[PDB]
């Protein structure tokens, strides 16, 4: 029941 | 194609699954959608609920994910977001 | 611009708190994953944890969303999908 | 605590 907060992004 | 893993909070063994998963899904299917579908509905009969999947060419995320079950990768042309969140 | 609600699940007020928050991240970021997170962190703090947010020009979607918290729009030149699960 | 399953595409 943790968690974590992520990002991601297609890049050039 | 092999995977390229970009971003994992994710056992090794599960990342693999992920990506034979996904192989599978785009042997099949050619729309982002469906490849998505495809590997959500299979990671949550394996895993338990609650999986999203994102696949697509040009695309960024924020999301909230369950320790150890989260994982960003290119496989072809995709990027695929393959996460546990509910 | 004006968004193109192209799938809602979602009262008509969480709606346009969805559009509002999205033209205030497109004026303040041009990366996806920046108009995502500013969406997510708006939405957790507004409407309780948790949220998710994708941003982006092309890609595909497969999610499982708790009742009256989905929307996809286009707004400007990107499709953002927003959603609460877990 | 009900959910849904939702598939979004961007389509040409």
């Amino acid at each position: 029941t943790a968690t974590r907060d992520a990002g991601t992004q297609v890049r050039l | 194609r092999k995977a390229v893993i970009k971003n994992a909070d994710m056992s090794e063994e599960m990342q693999q699954d992920a990506v034979d998963c996904a192989t599978q899904a785009l042997e099949k299917y050619n729309i982002e959608k469906d490849i998505a579908a495809y590997i959500k509905k299979e990671f949550d009969k394996k895993y338990n609920p609650t999986w999203h999947c994102i696949v697509g060419r040009n695309f960024g995320s924020y999301v909230t994910h369950e320790t150890r079950h989260f994982i960003y990768f290119y496989l072809g042309q995709v990027a695929i977001l393959l996460f546990k969140s509910g």
